[PDB]
């Protein structure tokens, strides 16, 4: 869980 | 206030 | 009102809730968790999605979008629901269904 | 969210769009495994309500998003409508979620783990961007 493959960029 |  | 189309994403800190007191009085109960006051908030439509935290590597649901300013107020804090308080049901309505 | 941002695609695969039968979004929630879905009470779903999940734009029809519907809404009984305290709700869904680059789950808290004033956090969502 918890660790998008594709990750947020804020 | 109100619901979200 | 602007409704977007496209998934909105904001960064905001928790606030404590003697501090969340200060704008929300005796609304605030130990379930809710404070977030934003900020220069963001969450608003109508946010309802039940995510508030997350990253913790050792890994996004971790503190938050459910609740309530807060009638008009999305930016300098007023929004209230979440606070996933610890909650996560014990949760995993014994998954345990038992 | 008033003055937030759009989100890269897919970079927050456990957001899920609850919407109506007429197809309106009226809620967020969060995928925690392929067959459940955590949300607020007060958003007020019911079995005739769907998880959308893997959406970016609700404005396009090119993306392979999963409609899933729900088979019960479980409120949390400690679930107050007058203060609208212990605001949650389980949706388990009829048929599971394929989980894929933009579909996943979030992490949950133990009920013991402190999350400090100050710390930076993040949301996300469809909600207004101006009241």
């Amino acid at each position: 869980c918890g660790v998008p493959a594709i990750q947020p960029v804020l | 206030s109100w619901p979200w | 009102a602007n409704t977007p189309d496209r998934l909105q994403q904001a960064s905001l800190p928790l606030l404590s809730n003697t501090n969340c007191k200060k704008y929300w009085g005796t609304k605030i109960k130990d379930a809710m968790i404070c977030a934003g006051a900020s220069g963001v908030s969450s608003c109508m439509g946010d309802s039940g999605g995510p508030l997350v935290c990253k913790k050792n590597g890994a996004w971790t649901l503190v938050g459910i979008v609740s309530w807060g300013s009638s008009t999305c107020s930016t300098s007023t804090p929004g209230v979440y629901a606070r996933v610890t308080a909650l996560v014990n049901w949760v995993q014994q309505t998954l345990a038992a269904n | 969210i008033v003055n937030g941002e759009e989100a890269v695609p897919g970079s927050w695969p456990w957001q899920v769009s609850l919407q109506d039968k007429t197809g309106f979004h009226f809620c967020g929630g969060s995928l925690i495994n392929e067959n459940w879905v955590v949300t607020a009470a007060h958003c007020g779903v019911t079995t005739s309500d769907v998880v959308v999940a893997g959406e970016f734009d609700q404005g396009s029809s090119s993306e392979k998003i999963q409609k899933l519907k729900i088979a019960k809404v479980f409120k949390n009984s400690k679930y107050n409508s007058l203060t609208i305290n212990n605001d949650i709700t389980l949706l388990k869904l009829s048929t599971a979620a394929s989980f894929s680059q933009t579909v996943s789950a979030v992490c949950l808290p133990s009920a013991s783990d402190d999350f400090a004033a100050g710390t930076t956090c993040v949301t996300t969502g469809w909600g207004l961007t101006r009241y």
